[PDB]
C-alpha cells in the first residue's frame, strides 16, 4: 500500500578525505516476494552519482529523466553538469510534481572537478535538499543506516577506510530489514578515478 | 436472467428467457432479450438494463454504415468489436452488459463473441450468461455434440432454458429461440414457461421431484 | 482586414513550385559552403565561416558545425538562428528516442524528424519556411556511417559525399572527380579542405575562417567519436595537407 | 468600387457596398406580399419554379403556433434565420411560458443581421423576411431587411415587380384593415395585390402560397388544390 | 451543493373568489437565534403578483434581484410594458421554476420553497409552488415548510375543492390566514409574531400590509398547569 | 490559426491551387504500375542528374503501406512522406478495429480522401502528389491496381502510369497492353513494365527501379543486376 | 448532503385495446407524509394523438413531458408536418432517458396511442430508457397492487375454463373501452384503499382514431 | 486472468500461460491465449484486469507493426520492453489506469541472445532468468531457483516447466485449465500444441 | 485578394456562382421520376482505356431507399455521401423509421453554406438524390452547393444538362412506366455524351419501393441498350 515501501532498498553516501562513496543494496520485491537480486539504484551522469529508493518504477523513470536532462545539460553548456547544480536539478524537477509526485529517496554524491570538493547531498519525495558533510541515508532502513553511519562515521577518511565503514553500514543495516540486502554495491570516487565493489552478504 | 448461444454442425442457437425484476418484484414476463441487430446478426441481453438494447440498436446503425462503405457485410468479430471498444471507453462509468453477438458468414463461418462491460470480448463455441447461467451450463455441457440436428439442437436450447427458469427466481417467463444460418437468423417462436414445463415433464418424464 | 497583407507563404506557383522554398534556397546559396564526405572509417565535415573579423572570437564561437547526440552531427548553411530553433528540437528528438526504447536514436529517424517539420512549414500555418540546409554526419549499428542532407522544402536524401550553401555547383563537380569508395578519413579530410580551398570566395584558405570536426570509429574499441576541431587544431591540419 | 470588398469597409460617402449588394439579391427574388386586419394577418407568395419539370420553391416558413414569414432572396439564409426565430419563440415558451411578441421577434432578427455586417470575414444575409403574427396587442406584418432595419407596417410587399403591389396596397389601406372577423376577403384583398406585380405568367394552382394567422386562427399554409379558391 | 445558513420559516396562501391571499412572516433565523427580526420575504413583481419565499435568506436575496431584474428587461423596448406586454404571474413563476430546477441539476440548488401568488390578465388567480429541487404544484391553499402541515389543515376546512373558490370571500379568507399565523406562533419554534401579508384581487388590485401582529391569543390556561404529572404546587 | 483559403474557385470554374499541383506532379520523376494475372509490377524513375548519392539509405520511391499493400509516386517528395505515415497508421488502425488488414480499394479511398481534405480545408494547400497504390486484398488472388492524384479523385487501372513523361509511357502501355490477356507470368509483367520506362528513362542503368508484389504479402525489390538483365534482353531482341 | 431526487408518490396505468388506447393516472401529489395537491394533473396529451405520464419525481417528470412536447413540435417542423407515430416517439423517449444515463430521470415513463395499422399501442419506460410495447402496464407507488389483479382480468391468467380442470384455457376475448375504464377505476379504487399515497382524484386520458377524449372520478381523500 | 511463466535458456525464451478465463462464478473458457506477437521474435503474454489486459496487449502489438513498417526494421527484445514500460509508467498516473502485468520474451537476432523481460502494471521492469506475475512465483521459483541453469536446452526447460505447472496444479485452489506453452527462438515464434 | 463568402454586384455570391461552372464541365448524370420508381443514369467517362471503367462509382447508395447521382468534382461528394449516409442511419436510430427523402436531401443541402474564413469553399459538385417514402411517394430532387434544392419529375446536370433538360422536357410525361424510363435515360445519355453509349461508358440505376435502391448489371443495361437500338431502328 505504502509506495515507499513496496519494492524497499537502500542508500547510503558518504564523504572522506579527497573522495565521496555512495553505496546500495540490489533488491527488488513485491513486499514479501523477492523478485530480482540485480536491480542497482545507482546510476551516474558523467562524474556525478546519483542513488534511488522508493518505488522501483519511479526509480527507473526518473534515472531516465535525469539522463535526458543531463545530456541535453552538456550539449547546450560544453560541460559535464556538477554536484552543486545537478542537486538542485534533482530538487526542481520533483518539486514540479508537488501534489503528485514521484515515491523516491535520491541521493546525489559527487566531486566537483573544478574545486576538488566531496559533495553529497539527499531529498526527501517532494524535492527539498538535505545537505550534510558527513552522510546520507535513504530507503527502508534508513533508521538503520542512520544508527550504523551515526556510530562507524569518523571524518577525513581514506578511500580505502572509508569503502569499510561504509560497506559495514550498508550491510549490517540491510541484515535488520526484511526489504532489504540480496547483494549490493559499493561506489568508491575520486577526482579521477571510481572503484565499484559488489560484496558478499547473506542471501535471504 | 438467462441467455445462452451456441454454436454447432446447423450454425447457431441462440435461447433466452424472458423475466424481468426490479428485487423481489417480477416487473415483466415478456422481455425481449434478443436484439435482432440486423437480419443477419444476433444479440442477447443480460446484464441488467437499457445497456444492452441501447448500444445494440446503436450497433445496427454501425453495422448499416459499414456495409455502405464497404460495400460488404459486416464480420461477426468486426461488429463485437465494435460494441467492445465502445463499451470499453465507458469502463468504470457503470454500464451494466453481458452479450453474446452471434452470426454466420462466408469467411468466418458461425461465429458467437462474448462481449463484456469489463471490456472482454471472447470468441467461442457455447456460452452462457445471466444469474441462471450455471443450470443452463448443465444441461448443455451433458447434451451438446456438434453434430446436433436443426430440431435437436433447437430443441437443446429450449429445455436449457427451461432448465434455468425452474430453478433460478430471476429467471423465467417465456423461452424466445432463434436458428442463425449464412442467409439470416429464423425466429422459432415464444415458449410460455409455464405450458412447456408440463409439456417436457410428461413427454420427457424429467423433473420427477415435481407433482403434476 | 488582415487578408490584404497576407504574404501567402504556403503556395504553389503556375509551374508548381513553391515560391518561399525557391527563395529560401536562393538565401541559402549566399551562406558560407559546408562539406561532408563519407569514407569507410569514419565521416569528414568541413566548413567555411562568412567573411569574418580579426576581433571575432574564434576559439567560443559556433556558426556552422553543432552537435545533436555523441554519434549525430550536422553542418549549418543558412540563417543561424532558424537552424539553432530546429537543432535544439533535434537534439530533444534524439533524447524522447532514447528515454522510450532505451537504445540511441537511428540517423534516418531523426533526419525524417526534422524534415518532416520543414515540410510542415511548407503546407500549412502561413508561416515562412526555416532558411536551413543541413549537412547530416552520423553513425549507427544499423547502416553504419551515414551522410544526409534536408532543405526547406523539407526533402532529405543520402550521399557518399555533398556540399551545400554556396558554390556548391563547382564543389560538387570537385568532389564528383576526387572521391572513390574505398577512401579513408585522413584522404576525406584532405579532399574536403581541397574542395574549400577552390571554391571559397576569399583570397586564400586560413585557419580563421574553418569550422572542421570527425566522426571516427578512431575511439578506444567499437564505438564512435566526435572531434570539433578547435582553431590550433584546423591550423594543424591545413598545414599538414599543404594548403599554408 | 474599392469599399465592396468586404462588409467591414465603408465608403467615402458612408455607404456599406455588401448589405446594399445582399440587398439586390432581395429584388431579383420573386415576390411576397404582407397585409393585415385587426383580427387577422395574411401572407400571399408567388412561388418560383426552375422549369416545367421542376417543383415551385417554398416561400412560406412557420416560426410557431401565432407566427411564421415569407422570403425573398437566398432560401438557405431564409432557413437559418427562421430556425432561429423558432428557438428564440421557442425559448420565450419554455422558460416563461409567453408566446413571443411578434415586434420582439424582429428586434431580436434585426440584432443578429447587424453582427453580420460589423465583422471581418463574415457576409450580410441574402434575404428579406416579411413576418406576420398575432400576439397579445392583436394582428402584426413585419418587413425585415439584412441591412438589420425591420419595419413594422399595415401591408408591404418584397421581390421582383413588388412596387405595383406597395402601391395597391397604400391606395386599399383604409379598405383592407377593416377586413374584420373574414379571412377569405382578407386574403383576396392580398391576392389581389400581389396581382399588380405579375407580367405574363399568371396565378395558377401550384404556383401560388398563401399563409394566415388570426385571433382563434393559428398559423397555417395553404399550397395546392387549397388555394384554388382564391384563383 | 451547500447548507442554508440564515433561513425564513413558511409561507401561507389561498385562492378566494376575486383574487388569492399570501403572507409570511418577518424573521431570518440563525439556526435556533432568531437573528433578523425586520426581514421582508414578501416580494411583490409589478402589481400583479407577489412572490412569497421561504428558506435561505441569501438565495431568497439572489431570488429578488433576478425579479427586479426581469421587470427592467421586460420594459426594454417595450411600449405596452405597463399594459398588455406586462409581466404575469404564470410568466414570472415558469422563469423561477427553470432557474430552480436547473440549479438542482447542477447539483448548487438555491435553498428555498417559493410560492409565486397573483392575478392573471383574464382576472385567474394564480396560485404554484416551486422548490430547491424544481418540485411544481397548484392547489388552491399552498404553504412551505410548517405550514403545509398546520396552515394547510386550516385554509382546507374553508377551501376544500376547486367548487369552493367562488364561495369565498376576501374577509372569510383573509380571517383564515391571520388565524394560521397565529396557529404557526404558537407552534413553530422559528417562527416571530410580526409578519406581512398580501392581497392581490382582481378589481381592488395589490393591497400589501407590513407591521402585522398576531393578536387575541391565548394563554391564560397556562396558570392553572402545574408540574408534569404529580405535583400539585 | 491560419485560416486562409488557399484552395478557391476561379471564374472559369477552376481551383489553380488543385491544377498548380497536378503540375508539380507532372515535373516529378515517372512512376509506373502494371498489374498481371497473378502480380503486380511497379517500376519507378530515378534521375540520374544525382550521382554520388547513397543508393542504400536514400528514400526508395516505393513504400510499403502494410506487408501486402504498397505505393509509389510522383510529385513533392516531402510531401510523399505525409501520405505515406497516415497511411501506414490507417493500414494498422484498421487491423486494431476491423481485425482484417486493408483492402488495397480502401486504402486508396483513405489517401485519396486526405488529399481530398487539404483541397478544402482553410490555410493549407494541396498535396504536389500523385499515387499509385498497389497490393492484394487478404486471402484473395486478385491483382490490384488503384491511382490518386491532388484533387482527391481515384481509380482502378489495367495498367497506369503518372510523373514526368507518362503521356509517352501511357501512349506505349495502351498499345502494348492486352485486357484479354495480362502478363501472365511474374517475367512478363516486369519486362512490361522495363520496356515502358525505356521509352522514356535515358540509360537502363540504376535510373530504373522495380518492385513485384505477389499474393499473400510476398513483395520483393529487384536488384541493379536483375533489371540490368531486362534491359539487356530487351535491346537486344530490339536490334531487328 | 444534498439530495436532487424526490418521491412524489402517484400511481398511473395503461391499457391497450383492439382499437383504442387508456392512460389513467391519480391526481395526488405528496411529499412524505403531506398531500400537495388533490387535483395537480400527471398524464399529458402531447398532440399527435399521443398521451403520456412520467411518474415518480414530479419535477424530473414535468421535465421529461416538456422535452418530449418540444420533440413533438420540431419533429413537424424538420420533416414536413409528419405525424409521429408511436413506436418512433417511443425510440425518441428511450434517447431522451439514455442522455441522463449517468444522473436519470428518476421516473417510471409509459406513453399511449395508436400504432400506423390503428390497433391500441402502449409502452413502458424504465428510467435509464429501457423500452417495450405492452398490452397492460402499471406504474408508480401501486403498480405491485394493480398488477396482478391485471394479469387475472385483462389476460385472464390462472383461470381456466369450468368442467375441464385445468386443461383448457379461458380464451383471450377482446375488452370494449366501456370494459376496460371499469377494471381502471376498480384497481384505483382499490389502490386508493391499500395505498397512502393514492387518492382524491382519478383522471383517465382515452385515445381513439377520433382522438383524446378526458374522463375524470372522485376518489377517496383519506 | 491468473497465470503466467516465463524460462529462458540457452538459446530459447518459453512462456507458460493459464488457457481458463473465469468471470465471477463460472469458468467462460478454457483454452483462452493470454499472448500476443509483437514482432516475428518477440512474444508478449500477459494477465491483469479483464478488457484492459486485451486492449494494452493489441496496443501495443498495433504499435510495433507500425514501426516495423515504417522503419522496415525489427525491434530489439530490450527496446520493446522499454517501450512497454514507459506505457505502463505513464499508465500508472492516469485517470484510469492499465490493470496489466506481462511478460515480453525476445531473440535478439543481433545479439543471438535470448532474452525475457517482467514488467508489472506500474511499469516495473526487470531482465530475468525466469520470471513469473501474481501468486504464480510463489510456487514456482522455488523450484526455478534449484533446478535452473543458464546453459539448459529447450526440452529440459520444458521439463523444468512441467514441473512448475505440477506443483500450480497441485497447490493452487483455483483451476487454471492448464497452460499454452509457446517458444521463442532465431526460426521466430511456434506453440507446443501438446502439454 | 478578397473574401470568399463576397456578394457581386448583381447579388450573388461569387464563389457559388464559379463552383457552377465546375459542375457544367462534369460528366452527365439524368434522372427520372415515375409512379413505379425513380431511374438514375450516369456518364463514366473514362481518360484512358486502361482505366477499368467499374471502378467509376458515380452512382451511390445512401439508404435502402435513397439513391444518388454525382456531376462535377466527385471528389467533393464523398464527405457529402457519408453525411447522408449517417443522416439517414442517426434518424433511424432515433425514430424507428426511414427518413423522407426531401428531409435527407434538406440535411445534405445545409452543408452546402458552411464555407468561409468550416470548410474553406463550396463544393464543386451536384447530387441528383432520388428515393421513396411513405408520404410523397417517388421523388427526385437536384441538391446545389448554393444550399438550394429543387424537386424534379425528371433533371440532368453536367455537361450536356441544357440539351438533355429540353429533351426531357419534351418526352416526360405523368403515365411514364419503368421501362420507358430506363430507356429515355439511355437515349438522352447516348445524345450528349462524346464517345458511343455502351454498357460499360455508362451506367443506369433506380429506386422501387418493393426491392429499394439497385444499380444495374453492365448485362442488364446492355439489354437495355440494345432494346433501345431496335426501338429507334423501328421508325
Ligand atoms: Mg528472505
Ligand atoms: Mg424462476
Amino acid at each position: 500500500s505504502d509506495p515507499s515501501s513496496i519494492n524497499g532498498g537502500i542508500v547510503v553516501a558518504m564523504t572522506g578525505k579527497d573522495c565521496v562513496a555512495i553505496a546500495c543494496d540490489l533488491r527488488l520485491g513485491s513486499q514479501s516476494l523477492g523478485v530480482s537480486n540485480k536491480f542497482e539504484k545507482i546510476f551516474h551522469y558523467g562524474h556525478v552519482f546519483l542513488g534511488i529508493t522508493g518505488l522501483a518504477t519511479d526509480v527507473t523513470t526518473l534515472n531516465e529523466m535525469f539522463r535526458y536532462k543531463t545530456n541535453l545539460y552538456k550539449l547546450k553548456e560544453e560541460r559535464a553538469i556538477e554536484p552543486e547544480t545537478f542537486t538542485q536539478l534533482v530538487s526542481s524537477s520533483l518539486y514540479e510534481r508537488r501534489f503528485g509526485p514521484y515515491f523516491v529517496g535520491p541521493v546525489v554524491a559527487g566531486i566537483n572537478s573544478k574545486s576538488g570538493k566531496p559533495f553529497i547531498a539527499g531529498f526527501d519525495l517532494i524535492g527539498c535538499i538535505d545537505e550534510a558533510k558527513d552522510f546520507i541515508v535513504s530507503g527502508t532502513a534508513s533508521d538503520q543506516l542512520f544508527g550504523m553511519c551515526e556510530s562507524l562515521y569518523e571524518p577525513n577518511l581514506e578511500p580505502e577506510d572509508l569503502f569499510e565503514t561504509i560497506s559495514q553500514a550498508l550491510l549490517n543495516a540491510a541484515d535488520r530489514d526484511a526489504l532489504s540486502g540480496w547483494g549490493a554495491v559499493v561506489y568508491i570516487i575520486k577526482k579521477d578515478e571510481v572503484v565499484k565493489r559488489y560484496l558478499k552478504m547473506r542471501q535471504d | 436472467t438467462t441467455t445462452l448461444a451456441f454454436r454447432f454442425q446447423g450454425g447457431i442457437i441462440v435461447a433466452v428467457d424472458s423475466r424481468a425484476t426490479a428485487g423481489n418484484w417480477v416487473a415483466s414476463q415478456t422481455v425481449k432479450k434478443v436484439i435482432e441487430i440486423n437480419p443477419f446478426l444476433l444479440g442477447t441481453m443480460a446484464g441488467g438494463t437499457v445497456d444492452c438494447q441501447f448500444w445494440e440498436t446503436w450497433l445496427g446503425s454501425q453495422c448499416r454504415l459499414h456495409e455502405l462503405r464497404e460495400k460488404e457485410r459486416i464480420s461477426v468479430a468486426a461488429a463485437s468489436k465494435i460494441l467492445s471498444n465502445l463499451v470499453y471507453q465507458y469502463k468504470g462509468a457503470g454500464l451494466s452488459m453481458g452479450t453474446m453477438i452471434c452470426g454466420y458468414t462466408r469467411k468466418e463461418g458461425p461465429t458467437i463473441y462474448y462481449v463484456d462491460s469489463d471490456g472482454t470480448r471472447l470468441k467461442g463455441d457455447i456460452f452462457c450468461v445471466g444469474s441462471g447461467q450455471t443450470f443452463a451450463y448443465g444441461v448443455l455441457d451433458s447434451n451438446y455434440k456438434w453434430d446436433l440436428s436443426v430440431e435437436d439442437a433447437l430443441y437443446l436450447g429450449k429445455r436449457s432454458i427451461l432448465a434455468a427458469a425452474h430453478r433460478d427466481a430471476y429467471s423465467g417467463g417465456s423461452v424466445n429461440l432463434y436458428h442463425v444460418t449464412e442467409d439470416g437468423w429464423i425466429y422459432h417462436g415464444n415458449h410460455d414457461v409455464g405450458e412447456l414445463f408440463w409439456k417436457v415433464k410428461e413427454e420427457e418424464g424429467s423433473f420427477n421431484n415435481v407433482i403434476g | 482586414g488582415s487578408r490584404r497583407y497576407d504574404s501567402r507563404t504556403t503556395i504553389f506557383s503556375p509551374e508548381g513550385r513553391l515560391y518561399q522554398v525557391e527563395y529560401a534556397l536562393e538565401s541559402i546559396s549566399h551562406a558560407g559552403t559546408a562539406i561532408g564526405i563519407m569514407a569507410s572509417d569514419g565521416i569528414v565535415l568541413a566548413a567555411e565561416r562568412k567573411v569574418t573579423s580579426t576581433l571575432l572570437e574564434q576559439d567560443t564561437s559556433t556558426e556552422k558545425l553543432y552537435k545533436l547526440n555523441d554519434k549525430i552531427a550536422v553542418a549549418v548553411a543558412g540563417l543561424t538562428a532558424d537552424a539553432e530553433i530546429l537543432i535544439n528540437t533535434a537534439r530533444i528528438h534524439a533524447q524522447n528516442y532514447l528515454k522510450t526504447y532505451n537504445e540511441d536514436i537511428p540517423v534516418e529517424i531523426l533526419v525524417r524528424r526534422l524534415s518532416d517539420i520543414k515540410q510542415g512549414y511548407t503546407q500549412h500555418g502561413g508561416l515562412r519556411p526555416f532558411g536551413v540546409s543541413f549537412i547530416y554526419a552520423g553513425y549507427d549499428d544499423r547502416y553504419g556511417y551515414q551522410l544526409y542532407t534536408s532543405n526547406p522544402s523539407g526533402n532529405y536524401t543520402g550521399w557518399k559525399a555533398i556540399s551545400v550553401g554556396a558554390n556548391t555547383s563547382a564543389a560538387q563537380t570537385l568532389l564528383q572527380m576526387d572521391y572513390k569508395d574505398d577512401m579513408k578519413v585522413d584522404d576525406a579530410i584532405e579532399l574536403a579542405l581541397k574542395t574549400l580551398s577552390k571554391t571559397t570566395d576569399s583570397s586564400a584558405l586560413t585557419y580563421d575562417r574553418l569550422e572542421f570536426a570527425t566522426i571516427r570509429k578512431g575511439a578506444n574499441d567499437g564505438e564512435v567519436y566526435q572531434k570539433i576541431f578547435k582553431p590550433q587544431e584546423i591550423k594543424d591540419i591545413l598545414v599538414k595537407t599543404g594548403i599554408t | 468600387n474599392n469599399y465592396d470588398g468586404d462588409t467591414v469597409t465603408f465608403s467615402p460617402t458612408g455607404r456599406l457596398f455588401q448589405v446594399e449588394y445582399a440587398l439586390e439579391a432581395i429584388k431579383q427574388g420573386s415576390v411576397t406580399v404582407g397585409l393585415r386586419s385587426n383580427t387577422h394577418a395574411v401572407l400571399v407568395a408567388l412561388k418560383r419554379n426552375a422549369d416545367e419539370l421542376s417543383s415551385y420553391q417554398k416561400k412560406i416558413i412557420k416560426c410557431d403556433e401565432h407566427m411564421g414569414l415569407s422570403l425573398a432572396g437566398l432560401a438557405p439564409d431564409a432557413r437559418v434565420l427562421s430556425n432561429y426565430l423558432r428557438q428564440q419563440c421557442n425559448y420565450s415558451s419554455l422558460v416563461f411560458n409567453r408566446k413571443l411578441a411578434v415586434e420582439r421577434a424582429g428586434h431580436l432578427l434585426c440584432d443578429k443581421a447587424q453582427k453580420n455586417t460589423q465583422s471581418y470575414g463574415g457576409r450580410p444575409y441574402g434575404v428579406g423576411l416579411l413576418i406576420i403574427g398575432y400576439d397579445k396587442s392583436g394582428a402584426h406584418l413585419l418587413e425585415f431587411q439584412p441591412s438589420g432595419n425591420v419595419t413594422e407596417l399595415y401591408g408591404t410587399a418584397i421581390g421582383a415587380r413588388s412596387q405595383g403591389a406597395k402601391t395597391y396596397l397604400e391606395r386599399t389601406l383604409d379598405t383592407f384593415i377593416k377586413i374584420d372577423g373574414n379571412p377569405d376577403e382578407l386574403i383576396k384583398a392580398g391576392v389581389e395585390a400581389i396581382s399588380q406585380s405579375l407580367r405574363d405568367e399568371s396565378l395558377t394552382v401550384d404556383n401560388l402560397s398563401i399563409a394566415i394567422v388570426g385571433k382563434d386562427t393559428p398559423f397555417t399554409i395553404y399550397d395546392g388544390e387549397a388555394v384554388a379558391k382564391y384563383i | 451543493t451547500q447548507q442554508p445558513i440564515v433561513t425564513g420559516t413558511s409561507v401561507i396562501s389561498m385562492k378566494y373568489d376575486n383574487g388569492v391571499i399570501i403572507a409570511a412572516d418577518n424573521l431570518g433565523s440563525y439556526g435556533s437565534l432568531l437573528r433578523f427580526n425586520g426581514v421582508e420575504r414578501l416580494i411583490p413583481v409589478g402589481d400583479n403578483t407577489v412572490v412569497g419565499i421561504s428558506g435561505d435568506i441569501s438565495d431568497m436575496q439572489h431570488i429578488e434581484r433576478l425579479l427586479k431584474d426581469l421587470v427592467t428587461e421586460n420594459a426594454y423596448d417595450n411600449p405596452l410594458a405597463d399594459a398588455e406586454e406586462a409581466l404575469e404571474p404564470s410568466y414570472i413563476f415558469e422563469y423561477l421554476a427553470t432557474v430552480m430546477y436547473q440549479r438542482r441539476s447542477k447539483m448548487n440548488p438555491l435553498w428555498n420553497a417559493i410560492i409565486v401568488a397573483g392575478v392573471q390578465s383574464n382576472g385567474d388567480q394564480f396560485l404554484r409552488y416551486v422548490n430547491l429541487l424544481g418540485v411544481t404544484y397548484s392547489s388552491p391553499t399552498l404553504a412551505t415548510g410548517f405550514g403545509a402541515h398546520m396552515a394547510n389543515p386550516l385554509l382546507r376546512k374553508v377551501v376544500d375543492r376547486e367548487s369552493d373558490i367562488p364561495k369565498t370571500t376576501v374577509q372569510v379568507a383573509e380571517e383564515a390566514i391571520v388565524n394560521a399565523m397565529r396557529v404557526l406562533y404558537y407552534r413553530d419554534a422559528r417562527s416571530s409574531r410580526n409578519f406581512s401579508l398580501a392581497i392581490i384581487d382582481k378589481n381592488t388590485g395589490l393591497t400589501f400590509k407590513k407591521n402585522l401582529q398576531v393578536e387575541n391569543m391565548k394563554w391564560d390556561f397556562a396558570k392553572d398547569i402545574k408540574g408534569y404529572g404529580t405535583q400539585k404546587i | 490559426g491560419y485560416d486562409r483559403a488557399l484552395s478557391i474557385f476561379s471564374p472559369d470554374g477552376h481551383i489553380f491551387q488543385v491544377e498548380y499541383a497536378l503540375e508539380a506532379v507532372k515535373r516529378g520523376t515517372c512512376a509506373v504500375g502494371v498489374k498481371g494475372k497473378n502480380c503486380v509490377v511497379l517500376g519507378c524513375e530515378r534521375r540520374s542528374t544525382l550521382k554520388l548519392q547513397d543508393t542504400r539509405i536514400t528514400p526508395s520511391k516505393v513504400s510499403k503501406i502494410d506487408s501486402h499493400v504498397v505505393l509509389s509516386f510522383s510529385g513533392l517528395n516531402a510531401d510523399s512522406r505525409i501520405l505515406i505515415e497516415k497511411a501506414r497508421v490507417e493500414a494498422q488502425s484498421h487491423r486494431l478495429t476491423l481485425e482484417d488488414p486493408v483492402t488495397v480499394e480502401y486504402l486508396t479511398r483513405y489517401v485519396a480522401g486526405v488529399q481530398q481534405r487539404y483541397t478544402q480545408s482553410g490555410g493549407v494547400r494541396p498535396f504536389g502528389v500523385s499515387t499509385l497504390i498497389a497490393g492484394f486484398d487478404p486471402r484473395d488472388d486478385e491483382p490490384k491496381l488503384y491511382q490518386t492524384e491532388p484533387s482527391g479523385i481515384y481509380s482502378s487501372w489495367s495498367a497506369q502510369t503518372i510523373g514526368r513523361n507518362s503521356k509517352t509511357v501511357r501512349e506505349f502501355l495502351e498499345k502494348n497492353y492486352d485486357r484479354k490477356e495480362p502478363p501472365a507470368t511474374v517475367e512478363e509483367c516486369v519486362k512490361l513494365t522495363v520496356r515502358s520506362l525505356l521509352e522514356v528513362v535515358q540509360t537502363g542503368a540504376k535510373n530504373i527501379e522495380i518492385t513485384v508484389v505477389k499474393p499473400d504479402s510476398d513483395i520483393v525489390a529487384l536488384s541493379s543486376e536483375e533489371i540490368n538483365q531486362y534491359v539487356t534482353q530487351i535491346e537486344q531482341e530490339k536490334q531487328e | 448532503q444534498f439530495n436532487p431526487y424526490g418521491d412524489n408518490g402517484g400511481t398511473i396505468l395503461g391499457i391497450a385495446g383492439e382499437d383504442f388506447a387508456v392512460l389513467a393516472g391519480d391526481t395526488r401529489n405528496i411529499t412524505d407524509y403531506s398531500i400537495n395537491s388533490r387535483y395537480e394533473p400527471k398524464v399529458f396529451d402531447c398532440g399527435d394523438n399521443i398521451v403520456m405520464s412520467a411518474n415518480g419525481f414530479a419535477a424530473d417528470g414535468d421535465a421529461l413531458v416538456k422535452r418530449f412536447k418540444n420533440s413533438v413540435k420540431w419533429y413537424h417542423f424538420d420533416h414536413n408536418d409528419k405525424k409521429l407515430s408511436i413506436n418512433s416517439a417511443a425510440r425518441n423517449i428511450q434517447h431522451l432517458l439514455y442522455g441522463k444515463r449517468f444522473f436519470p430521470y428518476y421516473v417510471h415513463t409509459i406513453i399511449a396511442g395508436l400504432d400506423e395499422d390503428g390497433k391500441g399501442a402502449v409502452y413502458s419506460f424504465d428510467p435509464v430508457g429501457s423500452y417495450e410495447r405492452e398490452q397492460c402496464r402499471a406504474g408508480g407507488a401501486a403498480a405491485s397492487l394493480i398488477m396482478p389483479f391485471l394479469d387475472n382480468q385483462v389476460n385472464f391468467k390462472n383461470q381456466y375454463e369450468p368442467g375441464t380442470n385445468g386443461k383448457v384455457k379461458k380464451p383471450l376475448k377482446y375488452l370494449s373501452v366501456e370494459e376496460v375504464i371499469k377494471l381502471v377505476r376498480d384497481s384505483f379504487t382499490s389502490a386508493t384503499e391499500r395505498h397512502i399515497q393514492v387518492g382524491d382524484g382519478l383522471e383517465i386520458l382515452i385515445v381513439t382514431k377520433d382522438g383524446v377524449r378526458k374522463e375524470f372520478y372522485e376518489l377517496k381523500r383519506d | 486472468m491468473d497465470i503466467i511463466l516465463g524460462i529462458r535458456v540457452q538459446d530459447s525464451v518459453i512462456l507458460a500461460s493459464s488457457k481458463a478465463v473465469t468471470r465471477g462464478i463460472s469458468v467462460l473458457k478454457d483454452s483462452d491465449d493470454k499472448t500476443r506477437q509483437l514482432s516475428p521474435h518477440t512474444l508478449m503474454s500477459f494477465a491483469g484486469e479483464a478488457g484492459d489486459t486485451v486492449q494494452f496487449a493489441e496496443y501495443i502489438q498495433a504499435n510495433i507493426q507500425l514501426y516495423s513498417i515504417r522503419e522496415d526494421y525489427e525491434l530489439s527484445p530490450q527496446a520493446v520492453s522499454s517501450f512497454v514500460r514507459q506505457e505502463l509508467a505513464k499508465s500508472i498516473r492516469s485517470r484510469r489506469p492499465y490493470q496489466v502485468n506481462v511478460l515480453i520474451g525476445g531473440y535478439d537476432k543481433k545479439k543471438n541472445k535470448p532474452e525475457l523481460y517482467q514488467i508489472d502494471y506500474l511499469g516495473t521492469k526487470v531482465e530475468l532468468p525466469y520470471g513469473a506475475h501474481g501468486y504464480s512465483g510463489f510456487y514456482t521459483f522455488s523450484l526455478l531457483d534449484h533446478h535452473y541453469r543458464p546453459d539448459m536446452t529447450t526440452e529440459e526447460g520444458l521439463d523444468l516447466l512441467k514441473l512448475c505447472v505440477q506443483e500450480l496444479e497441485k497447490r493452487m485452489p483455483m483451476d487454471f485449465k492448464g497452460v499454452i506453452v509457446k517458444i521463442v527462438d532465431k526460426d521466430g515464434i511456434r506453440q507446443v500444441d501438446d502439454f | 485578394d478578397r473574401g470568399v463568402s463576397t456578394f457581386s454586384p448583381e447579388g450573388r455570391l461569387f464563389q457559388v456562382e464559379y463552383s457552377l461552372e465546375a459542375i457544367k464541365l462534369g460528366s452527365t448524370a439524368i434522372g427520372i421520376a415515375t409512379k413505379e420508381g425513380v431511374v438514375l443514369g450516369v456518364e463514366k467517362r473514362a481518360t484512358s482505356p486502361l482505366l477499368e471503367s467499374d471502378s467509376i462509382e458515380k452512382i451511390v447508395e445512401i439508404d435502402r431507399h435513397i439513391g444518388c447521382a454525382m456531376s462535377g468534382l466527385t471528389a467533393d461528394a464523398r464527405s457529402m455521401i457519408e453525411h447522408a449516409r449517417t443522416a439517414a442511419v442517426t434518424h433511424n436510430l432515433y425514430y424507428d423509421e426511414d427518413i423522407n427523402v426531401e428531409s435527407l436531401t434538406q440535411s445534405v443541402c445545409d452543408l452546402a453554406l458552411r464555407f468561409g474564413e468550416l470548410m474553406s469553399r463550396p463544393f464543386g459538385v451536384a447530387l441528383l438524390i432520388a428515393g421513396h417514402d411513405a408520404d410523397d411517394g417517388y421523388q427526385l430532387f437536384h441538391a446545389e452547393p448554393s444550399g438550394t434544392f429543387y424537386r424534379y419529375n425528371a433533371k440532368a446536370i453536367g455537361s450536356g444538362s441544357e440539351g438533355a433538360q429540353a429533351e426531357l422536357l419534351n418526352e416526360w410525361h405523368s403515365s411514364l412506366t419503368l421501362k420507358e424510363a430506363e430507356l429515355l435515360v439511355l437515349k438522352i445519355l447516348k445524345q450528349v455524351m462524346e464517345e458511343k453509349l455502351d454498357e460499360n461508358n455508362a451506367q443506369l440505376s433506380c429506386i422501387t419501393k418493393q426491392d429499394g435502391f439497385k444499380i444495374y448489371d453492365n448485362e442488364k443495361t446492355a439489354e437495355l441498350i440494345k432494346e433501345l437500338k431496335e426501338k429507334e431502328a423501328a421508325e
